[PDB]
Order: C-alpha cells, then sequence, then structure tokens
C-alpha cells in the first residue's frame, strides 16, 4: 500500500503535482514508480514507466521523478480530458508482489 | 494489432469456483509473461496473480493467497485464472494485463521480480459474489 | 577480444551508435560476469554461464551512452524516444544488456553538449538501423528549406550531464551484445 491523495485540482493552463509516499521496501527498496491513467469507464493505461521513460503516445505534459522513498508526477498545461484517476505501482519484496496506489482523482475547474 | 480479450464473467453464489480465460493476439504470447489485476466497484486498484514466461514462476496476492490458482496455453495464446471458493469480497473487475518481456538472469538463474509496469491491458470480466 | 569495448575512452551518443563486430577469435564470456561492477546484466535468450557453445562468427557490441532512467528503453518491446528514434533493438532477442554507472568519467560541471539524443524522427527507427542526418523536422506547418525559425526544430538534443544530478539522470553507458550464426 503507497500513501497517495484523494484528489487534486487545477484551473487549465496550471501546473499539478500527484504525489505519492511508499515505504521503505516500496519504493526505498529499490524498485521503480510507474503511474497509470485510468479513464472512467476504461481499462487504464501506462502513462509513464521507469520513473522517466513516457511511451510512446503520451504527450509531454506528463513529467514523472523519484526521490528517496516517495515518487511524484506533475502535468502542465493541462487540459478539458484529463479527468482520469491516477494510480502507482512498484514492487514490495517483503510481500513478494506487485503494489498498487490508491487513486487520485485529478478534476479540472 | 494487439489486444486482450478475455471472458468469464457472470454473478456467482459464495462457496464454489470460476475460470477467466483471455485470449491475445497481435503479438508473440509465447515470451511475454501475464498478470492478472482486480478492481473493487469504486475503489482502487488491486494486484492478484503472475505467470512466468513459461509457467515456473507464480507469485500469488496478500488476498487471494490459497484460494486462486492461474494457468496458461502457448497453444492457443491463451491465459487462465482459477479462483476456487470465491468469498463475498472477491467481487470486482478482473482485468488482463501484458506483462513485459523482461526473462534476464545473471549467473545463470532466471527471476521475475521485476520493474517493468503492465503495458496493454484487457477489457475486464465484472464477475459478482452475491446471495 | 572485448578488452576493446567495455573499457573504451570516449564512447559514442545514442543516435550514432559504433556497432563493432569481433570475429576469428577465442570469445572469453567470463570476465563479463563474476564482476560487481556492473549495474544492470540482463541477458535475454541465451543465458549466462552457458554461452560456449559456437558463437564465433559476428558476436556484436553495441555501445552508447544514455540517461539512466533510459536503461529502462533497452529491453525487447518497451517503446519511448530512446527504442523510437534512437536505438531500437527487436522483439526476437537473444543478447545481453550491460550497463554500469559513469558519473565521474561524463559529468561537466557546465554540461557535455557533445553527447545526443535524436528526438524528432519522421518514423519510428527499424531494430539495429542507425540515422546520423540533421534535418529540419517540419513538425506542423508546410515544409521549408530550414531556417531553425517558428514550428522549425533542430533533430538533435543535448544530455547537458553534471556530476550533481539526481541517479535517474547520471550518464549510463550501455554495452549491448547480439549473436547470430550461419
Ligand atoms: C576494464 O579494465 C579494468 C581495469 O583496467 C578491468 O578490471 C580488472 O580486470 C582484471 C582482469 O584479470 C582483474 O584481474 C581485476 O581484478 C579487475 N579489477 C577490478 C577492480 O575488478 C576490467 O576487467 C576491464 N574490463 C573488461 C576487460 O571487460
Amino acid at each position: 500500500v503507497l500513501t497517495q491523495p484523494p484528489s487534486v485540482s487545477g484551473a487549465p493552463g496550471q501546473r499539478v503535482t500527484i504525489s505519492c509516499t511508499g515505504s521503505s521496501s516500496n519504493i526505498g527498496a529499490g524498485y521503480d514508480v510507474h503511474w497509470y491513467q485510468q479513464l472512467p469507464g476504461t481499462a487504464p493505461k501506462l502513462l509513464i514507466y521507469g520513473n522517466s521513460n513516457r511511451p510512446s503516445g503520451v504527450p509531454d505534459r506528463f513529467s514523472g521523478s523519484k526521490s528517496g522513498t516517495s515518487a511524484s508526477l506533475a502535468i502542465t498545461g493541462l487540459q478539458a480530458e484529463d479527468e482520469a484517476d491516477y494510480y502507482c505501482q512498484s514492487y514490495d519484496s517483503s510481500l513478494s508482489g506487485w503494489v498498487f496506489g490508491g487513486g487520485t482523482k485529478l478534476t479540472v475547474l | 494489432q494487439v489486444q486482450l480479450v478475455e471472458s468469464g464473467g457472470g454473478v456467482v453464489q459464495p462457496g464454489r469456483s470460476l475460470r477467466l480465460s483471455c485470449a491475445a493476439s497481435g503479438f508473440t504470447f509465447s515470451s511475454i509473461a501475464m498478470h492478472w489485476v482486480r478492481q473493487a466497484p469504486g475503489k482502487g486498484l488491486e494486484w492478484v496473480a503472475v505467470m512466468s514466461f513459461d509457467g515456473s514462476i507464480k507469485y500469488y496476492g496478500d488476498s487471494v493467497k490459497g484460494r486462486f490458482t492461474i494457468s496458461r496455453d502457448n497453444s492457443k495464446s491463451t491465459l487462465y485464472l482459477q479462483m476456487n471458493s470465491l468469498r463475498a469480497e472477491d467481487t470486482a473487475v478482473y482485468y488482463c494485463a501484458r506483462g513485459v518481456q523482461g526473462y534476464y538472469d545473471r549467473s545463470g538463474y532466471y527471476n521475475l521480480d521485476y520493474n517493468y509496469g503492465m503495458d496493454v491491458w484487457g477489457q475486464g470480466t465484472t464477475v459478482t459474489v452475491s446471495s | 577480444p572485448f578488452g576493446e569495448v567495455f573499457n573504451a575512452t570516449r564512447f559514442a551518443s545514442v543516435y550514432a551508435w559504433n556497432r563493432k563486430r569481433i570475429s576469428n577469435c577465442v570469445a572469453d564470456y567470463s570476465v563479463l560476469y563474476n564482476s560487481a561492477s556492473f549495474s544492470t546484466f540482463k541477458c535475454y535468450g541465451v543465458s549466462p554461464t552457458k554461452l560456449n557453445d559456437l558463437c564465433f562468427t559476428n558476436v556484436y557490441a553495441d555501445s552508447f551512452v544514455i540517461r539512466g532512467d533510459e536503461v529502462r528503453q533497452i529491453a525487447p518491446g518497451q517503446t519511448g524516444k530512446i527504442a523510437d528514434y534512437n536505438y531500437k533493438l527487436p522483439d526476437d532477442f537473444t543478447g545481453c544488456v550491460i550497463a554500469w554507472n559513469s558519473n565521474n568519467l561524463d559529468s561537466k560541471v557546465g554540461g557535455n553538449h557533445n553527447y545526443l539524443y535524436r528526438l524528432f524522427r519522421k518514423s519510428n527507427l527499424k531494430p539495429f538501423e542507425r540515422d546520423i542526418s540533421t534535418e529540419i523536422y517540419q513538425a506542423g506547418s508546410t515544409p521549408c528549406n530550414g531556417v531553425k525559425g517558428f514550428n522549425c526544430y533542430f533533430p538533435l538534443q543535448s544530455y547537458g550531464f553534471q556530476p550533481t544530478y539526481g541517479v535517474g539522470y547520471q550518464p549510463y553507458r550501455v554495452v549491448v551484445l547480439s549473436f547470430e550464426l550461419l
């Protein structure tokens, strides 16, 4: 379980940061943090993998980061389509499994 | 045209079993690890199981530990999940997600403990447990 | 035979990588493992401590330098802006991916602009195909001869490495082996 805020808010053109705090065995063990864009009513798509690599298809607004045991994300110039949720993903060797985040309902004013 | 269609939906009773098939076309199924992930209605995402390159390494979630069983078939390119004795909390939407082609090893021993996330995702079987 | 690629003084930028074959020799393969000096050592098709079979015709070793969190794009699949416009290794892969840190070698306080990566390409790169051209991209407008003005982008961009960057941004040197026979 990775600690993630319940909802973040931002007017268009602004810059919204979706934080994510994990444990010392979840992110601080040294496994990468990925982010997913789940629109409501659609299977999620991998937004950023490997803490910085944006795949082919996502625009240049989703930055992505990682710092110690707590990663983050940043959306600059957010528009009226980013209504989706934004989870996390990592590995936990103490649980021998793949963990997820909690969900951050990003709403555009 | 990569896709992943999965079947096995319906409403069942607490205390019986089900099976979730999941087709795969357009890509090489016999080289990529595969996951199962579920999502409680309105709640967050959760991880269930994983099946390795050929079928040797299987790691399960914290909640399905002792109730679930994952298999695969490289002849028809189809992943299988066997949920045994479904509780009243296993209702979700079950996503069949492509893992990564990663099957590395240093000093011989292959392993599945990776970093890489799930590239393409399925559509969802919405099984429901009720009385 | 490969104390010449894993220990080379000046490495290549990723858009112009140096495909080097090695043949007609007894390949050691026992100095690559049993050494803890590698950050990532990921071998995909054939395993280490088994590759003493007959690959003495055309073993290759592709070397470049990329940033730290872009090491994840040198796997089969795993698209991005390195595995699409700079260096795409195929899906059915058999070599090993080797990458160690080079923070003390390839970092300047002002910033190394000799290292580059091709940001703008018309189509995606094919498996093991290189492009070194410098052509103005003409992204959205009616194309022109190239003045680098509005909507006219330079097809390369530097990294600008620095000593006190994060571990995801520190320069990593990647060497990717590839074995094929006749
Ligand atoms: C690159 O060079 C370094 C040092 O110049 C090599 O590291 C040494 O290799 C010898 C080879 O027998 C070992 O005996 C030493 O123990 C190594 N030193 C350390 C500190 O590990 C390295 O092997 C070379 N890389 C090659 C040839 O791929």
